């Protein structure tokens, strides 16, 4: 049949792939390191891309792309969109950003800030200030110029986040999931104060730990598309579609068209598909910025078994067949 | 992109392409190696015939 | 003119000697009974093709070459074979019983008993070059012969012609091509043991030879024949600047100097194109031959350069090509493909060509083509075949599986932790050369 | 190049006929020792096993060894009986009465100098001796007793030349005396020390596979023995025809044996079939994997394995049979050490078998050959606990204590399997 081995046991998402290869009847776990397996779940860090693909008569898929950490660790997405002329150091949906280490631009950084709205955020401090931030740094991190007029969701006054989850297979074909989720701050916005991280960071465990009246108006402080899509149809009298996932979409095509010849798998010894976690923040111009890309994201509980099952169809079966909750973004 | 030390010859030619600048054992050791590994060899086959001749 | 000496050790080594030596012949016009017609001058000269051919009285050019085994059958298929009136019998060295995949048994059992009689047989080569320049040695890694008699040859030769230059060819194992479970063992304890003692060398995997028969041949089963007239292409095209009239690469210490700024990362990656089934064909351009050597599939180690950094870069062409055309596919691929290289070493290409077209043996597997290249870099990407090779390496080596047959050879186990020490010193060159460092 | 053959003991002579008519059938030699084959070949490494006598004759590498005649003469008289050089039969008149003791110690002794003679003779002929294979019984006093006596003299005298064997473990299913668990707990012994390589063939496999598989209700020596001369023919392929493998007895030994005292082996055939019928590849491929093809009466499931070889004979896709391999190793993943990489070699050899479009030979060095090892030891302790028929061996000049001895040896055999097991 089709074997598999499971080398990171904390994946929430693999835990729930595995379970299902499993109950098809054609799929087999090995132990960690058994050479002869068809799919790899890898891990996270230090994986050893050099060893696949060398089993004879073995096809080989393993669930990271090798070099899509360009896009998934923070100083090296700036560099990145910075370096590639597809992007540009121009590009008008990453807030400007710097590297800078306690190659570096802290030069750079201070010359737009004297040149100033004037709050950045290094990554956590959030300031006004530059002295307090590169010190704070001393004590590798990126500053960027943090969106002091983000979309407030009503009633509330409350920032959010939205979280896309992007799935790329083994021929580069580029799958947003249909369903994504706002991760939303329950405490209100306060441009006065950015001591009080509470309601400047919208991370779920900042609001399950900090935030009082946390779950208040949606549960688990997640909202879904059908609702925030019937929010901005009742307030702003757009859709969701046209206000932002338009941008969603060209944002995501832009980042993975930038970086597939450096990683794409056509043509090699092995396979790589990968599920990505795209952050965007929108202001309250419905312009929607880029704030990082997640290489191995975690899935709202509702949205597992959809996603997961979709993972299976698309990237694994669709290269070890057995006896759309995607879009499919053209490129 | 430069073109530099160009030869050329009846048989063909050769050139650069610059694109961007940048920014032992003697035979005593041996022999001994291979006689140790020998004597070795002696030592185990003499422990075998020993044993064979217990 | 400087002379160059062909040492072919082994099953692999013998094997593929044949298959070069005849392309050779094929290449310069030498008939098998080693009549040259076209060389005007009887009984000597100074041209480039005496670096590898001598001549006698009659006009025969023989090879400057030797032939080494543990037992006889490979090379008394020499000795009977097409090319049999090339050699001299001195020239030609067996034993009689082989090294049965050992290592040990190669290098100190019988190696010791043969090393002698090698040497003054390569003496007698040697004695007839006006200006030796060096040793161009072809085995496998996973052979007891061509990993333990080569490694123990390499020693003496470093002993006996201190200043001469050794280039290596050096068949990697692999499943797909019959192996012995122990090749890991064997290919680690030799690397280790000839490493200082090789100038460059150029690895052949298996896997990759036996992935372009399938692929580009279209041959479902490739044999030996099939692997080595594939290779022997690739060798000719690394040693035809030494055997033509040429300006790049003319002696072996331009290959070090070329692509091997650090002594123990002289494993430079070749990549040959076009491979083209003879049983077809549409002419494929300098642009498009050029693009196809930083295709992986192309490769004779599969490895990802794009994952990697390149220290230095040779494109030897044959054929039809101009520098105008070479110059127009370099722009081109430098704007399309991943190719970094480290901060100290110029982003360039050194790049040679040949007018001569490959030649290919008639009857052969290969199509003749109008022009061919054979790309030489040296990238950190090749680290991913030692990697592959350490590893295997290390599951037998924890349960000491094996090993018992290496020690009843003579050798200390601690020969093998020590050439394993080595392999990981030098896996950290390679690392500390080709990673930016990744975020935590 | 050459190997020198022993067959010693009724059973170890009965194989040992049957497999040179085998061999001399597959190379083209009559029963007069001339070749008539057809193709170069059956004559390319003919040498391996037979000298070329004078009158292009040519003549089995081997000694024929027995403490009686009856046997020995049934071979002077059997099929190709006139092949053997007839000074190569040595042979006493006592018998050894079914005792290792005898075999190893008292008759056995008067007769091991004079078999020495003639394995001294045929190895100073050799242009360069690979080793030596002996077919023998474990159960029995001449094969068993006088067969390990052999196999120490000749290491002595030539210590570093390849020693294989062929030995037939007893089974009480098909017995002839109750002693059997001691001879060949006695000879085991023998066999870790002294072997580089033991094909175990168990008379209960063999009986079994006549019986279920074949339909012979009523199983003989000679059905038996039809398996294994047919067995040996196939793991000597890789000796005795041109392949491209370039396999001796030394690199036999050195890829399947890890550990120098693990070198015990499952074989197996197939086809077994009760036929005209053509076998597919997967066909073929599934048999020989199957517990009920192998000749060791132990389950493979119930151990993994350290190293295959899978031989193959006849025309066939040499694509199939890697599809095929790869996914019988697919369904048997649990039952390979992960730390032998590459650890299942494949063979293929284009000369079928007489009789057979193809076949395959299965040689397995498996963990799970504890078993058999442990059922010898169980019959072993049974008896000895009680010391019984143990006046048989006393009255040689043998101790207990050897007995303690062996069966303690045995166990840390099996200990060692158990070791690896569970790596
Ligand atoms: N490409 C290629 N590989 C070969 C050839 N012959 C053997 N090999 C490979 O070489 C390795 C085996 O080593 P050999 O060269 O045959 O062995 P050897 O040097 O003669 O040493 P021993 O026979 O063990 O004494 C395996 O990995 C084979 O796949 C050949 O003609 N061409
Ligand atoms: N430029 C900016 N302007 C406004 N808010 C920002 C910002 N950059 C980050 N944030 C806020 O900080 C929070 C966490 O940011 P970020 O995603 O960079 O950290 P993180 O990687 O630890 C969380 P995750 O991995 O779940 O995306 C975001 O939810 C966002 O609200
Ligand atoms: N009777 C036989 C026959 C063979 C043979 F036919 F050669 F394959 C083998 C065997 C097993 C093996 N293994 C490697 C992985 C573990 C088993 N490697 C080889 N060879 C043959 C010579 O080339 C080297 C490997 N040979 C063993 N016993
Ligand atoms: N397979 C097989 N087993 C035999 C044959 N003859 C005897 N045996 C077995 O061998 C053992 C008896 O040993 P045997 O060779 O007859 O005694 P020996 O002459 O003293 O060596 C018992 O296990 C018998 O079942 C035979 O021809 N074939
Ligand atoms: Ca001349
Ligand atoms: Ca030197
Ligand atoms: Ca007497
Ligand atoms: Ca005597
Ligand atoms: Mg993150
Ligand atoms: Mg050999
Ligand atoms: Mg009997």
């Amino acid at each position: 049949m089709y074997t598999f081995v499971v080398r990171d046991e904390n994946s929430s998402v693999y835990a729930e792939v595995s379970r299902l290869l499993l109950a098809t009847g054609q799929w087999k776990r090995l132990r960690k390191d058994n050479p002869r397996f068809n799919l790899m779940l890898g891990e996270r860090n230090r994986l050893p891309f050099g060893r696949l693909g060398h089993e004879p008569g073995l096809v080989q898929l393993v669930n990271y792309y090798r070099g899509a950490d360009k896009l998934c660790r923070k100083a090296s997405l700036v560099k990145l969109i910075k370096t590639s002329p597809e992007l540009s150091e121009s590009c008008t949906w990453f807030p400007e950003s710097y590297v800078i280490y306690p190659t570096d631009e802290r030069e750079v950084f201070l010359a737009a800030y004297n040149r100033r709205g004037n709050v950045w955020i290094a990554k956590i401090l959030i300031s006004s200030e530059a002295s307090e931030l590169l010190d704070f740094i001393d004590e590798v991190h990126v500053i960027q110029k943090y969106l002091e007029k983000p979309l407030l969701l009503e009633p509330g006054h409350r920032k959010f986040d939205i979280r896309s989850w992007v799935l790329v297979d083994h021929l580069y074909n580029i799958y947003l999931y249909r369903e994504g989720v706002l991760r939303t701050s329950s405490e209100p916005y306060n441009s006065a104060n950015f001591q009080d991280k509470t309601c400047h960071l919208t991370n779920h465990c900042i609001q399950k730990e900090y935030s009082k009246n946390y779950g208040r108006y949606e549960e688990g402080n997640e909202m879904f598309f059908e609702e925030f899509n019937q929010y901005l149809m009742d307030a702003l009298n757009t859709t969701l579609e046209n206000s932002i996932l338009l941008q969603i979409k060209h944002i995501i095509r832009s980042c993975l068209m930038c970086i597939e010849p450096a990683i794409s798998t056509k043509h090699l010894h092995y396979q790589s598909f990968q599920l990505f976690g795209f952050d965007f923040m929108v202001d309250e111009e419905l312009k929607v910025w880029l704030i990082e890309v997640n290489g191995a994201p975690a899935c709202a509980q509702k949205l597992y078994a959809e996603l997961c099952q979709g993972i299976v169809d698309v990237a694994i079966s669709s290269v070890f067949p057995l006896a759309s909750i995607f879009i499919k973004l053209h490129h | 992109m430069e073109v530099i030390e160009l030869n050329k010859c009846t048989s063909g030619q050769s050139f650069e392409v610059i694109l961007k600048p940048p920014s032992d054992p003697s035979l005593e050791e041996i022999q001994k190696k291979l006689e140790a590994a020998e004597e070795r060899r002696k030592y185990q086959e003499a422990e075998l015939l020993k044993h064979l001749a217990e | 003119m400087r002379e160059c000496i062909s040492i072919h050790v082994g099953q692999a080594g013998v094997q593929i000697g044949n298959a070069c030596w005849e392309l050779y012949c094929l290449e310069h016009g030498i008939q098998p009974d080693g009549q040259m017609p076209s060389d005007k001058t009887i009984g000597g000269g100074d041209d480039s093709f005496n670096t590898f051919f001598s001549e006698t009285g009659a006009g025969k050019h023989v090879p400057r070459a030797v032939f080494v085994d543990l037992e006889p059958t490979v090379i008394d298929e020499v000795r009977t074979g097409t090319y049999r009136q090339l050699f001299h019998p001195e020239q030609l060295i067996t034993g009689k019983e082989d090294a049965a995949n050992n290592y040990a048994r190669g290098h100190y059992t019988i190696g010791k008993e043969i090393i002698d009689l090698v040497l003054d047989r390569i003496r007698k080569l040697a004695d007839q070059c006006t200006g030796l320049q060096g040793f161009l040695v072809f085995h496998s890694f996973g052979g007891g012969t061509g990993s333990g008699f080569t490694s123990l040859l390499m020693e003496r030769l470093s002993v006996d012609y201190g200043k001469k230059s050794k280039l290596e060819f050096s068949i990697y194992p692999a499943p797909q091509v019959s192996t012995a479970v122990v090749e890991p063992y064997n290919s680690i304890l030799t690397t280790h043991t000839t490493l200082e003692h090789s100038d460059c060398a150029f690895m052949v995997d298996n896997e990759a030879i036996y992935d372009i028969c399938r692929r580009n041949l279209d041959i479902e089963r490739p044999t030996y024949t099939n692997l080595n007239r594939l290779i022997s292409q690739i060798v000719s095209s690394i040693t035809a600047s030494l055997r033509f009239d040429g300006a790049l690469n003319v002696d072996l210490t331009e290959f070090q100097t070329n692509l091997v700024p650090y002594p123990r990362i002289h494993f430079p990656l070749a990549t040959y194109a076009p491979v083209i089934s003879a049983e077809k064909h549409e002419q494929l351009s300098v642009a498009e031959i050029t693009n196809a050597c930083f295709e992986p599939a192309n490769q004779m180690v599969k490895c990802d350069p794009r994952h990697g950094k390149y220290m230095a870069c040779c494109l030897l062409y044959r054929g039809d090509v101009v520098p105008k055309d070479v110059n127009a596919a370099i722009a081109t691929i430098k704007t399309k493909r991943s190719i970094q290289f480290v901060d100290w070493c110029p982003t360039g290409f050194k790049v040679g060509i040949n007018y001569q077209p490959p030649t290919v043996v008639p009857g052969g597997d290969l199509a003749k083509v109008q022009r061919a290249v054979c790309m030489l870099s040296n990238t950190t990407a090749i680290a991913e075949a030692w990697a592959r090779l350490d590893h295997k390496f290390d599951l037998m080596y924890a349960k000491r599986a094996f090993v018992h047959w290496y020690v009843g050879e003579g050798m200390e186990e601690g020969e093998f932790s020590e050439a394993r020490e080595d392999m990981a010193a030098l896996e950290k060159d390679y690392e500390e050369v080709g990673v930016d460092s990744v975020e935590g | 190049r050459e190997i020198v053959h022993i067959q010693a003991g009724q059973c170890g002579n009965q194989i040992g006929a049957k497999f040179w008519e085998v061999i001399s059938d597959e190379h083209g030699i009559d029963p007069t020792g001339s070749y008539h084959g057809d193709s170069d070949l059956q004559l390319e490494r003919i040498n391996v096993y037979y000298n070329e006598a004078t009158g292009n004759k040519y003549v089995p590498r081997a000694i024929l060894v027995d403490l009686e005649p009856g046997t020995m003469d049934s071979v002077r008289s059997g099929p190709f009986g006139q092949i053997f050089r007839p000074d190569n039969f040595v042979f006493g008149q006592s018998g050894a009465g079914n005792n290792w003791a005898k075999g190893h110690y008292t008759e056995g002794a008067e007769l091991v100098d004079s078999v020495l003679d003639v394995v001294r003779k045929e190895s100073e002929s050799c242009d360069c001796l690979q080793g030596f294979q002996l077919t023998h019984s474990l159960g029995g006093g001449t094969g068993s007793g006088m067969g390990t006596l052999l196999i120490s003299k000749i290491r002595e005298e030539y210590p570093d030349r390849i020693m294989n064997t062929f030995s037939v473990m007893p089974s009480p299913k098909v017995s002839d005396t109750v002693v059997e668990p001691y001879n060949a707990t006695l000879s085991v012994h023998q066999l870790v020390e002294n072997t580089d390589e033991t094909y175990c063939i168990d008379n209960e496999a063999l009986y079994d596979i006549c019986f279920r598989t074949l339909k012979l209700t009523t199983p003989t020596y000679g059905d038996l023995n039809h398996l294994v001369s047919a067995t040996m023919s196939g793991v000597t392929t890789c000796l005795r025809f041109p392949g491209q493998l370039n396999a001796d007895l030394r690199k036999l030994a050195v890829n399947m044996v890890p550990f120098p005292r693990l070198h015990f082996f499952m074989p197996g055939f197939a086809p077994l079939t009760s036929q005209y019928r053509a076998l597919t590849v997967p066909e073929l491929t599934q048999q020989m994997f199957d517990s009920k093809n192998m000749m060791a009466a132990c389950d493979p499931r119930h151990g993994r394995y350290l190293t295959v070889a899978a031989i193959f004979r006849g025309r066939m896709s040499m694509k199939e049979v890697d599809e095929q391999m790869l996914n019988v190793q697919n369904k048997n993943s649990s039952y390979f050490v992960e730390w032998i990489p590459n650890n299942v070699k494949t063979a293929v050899c284009d000369i079928p078998p007489r009789g057979l479009k193809m076949s395959a030979t299965f040689i397995g060095n498996s963990t799970a050959i504890q078993e058999l090892f442990k059922r010898i030891s169980e019959q072993f302790t049974a008896m000895f606990r009680r010391k019984a028929f143990l006046h048989w061996y006393t009255g040689e000049g043998m101790d207990e204590m050897e007995f303690t001895e062996a069966e303690s040896n045995m166990n840390d055999l099996v200990s060692e399997y158990q070791q690896y097991q569970d790596a």
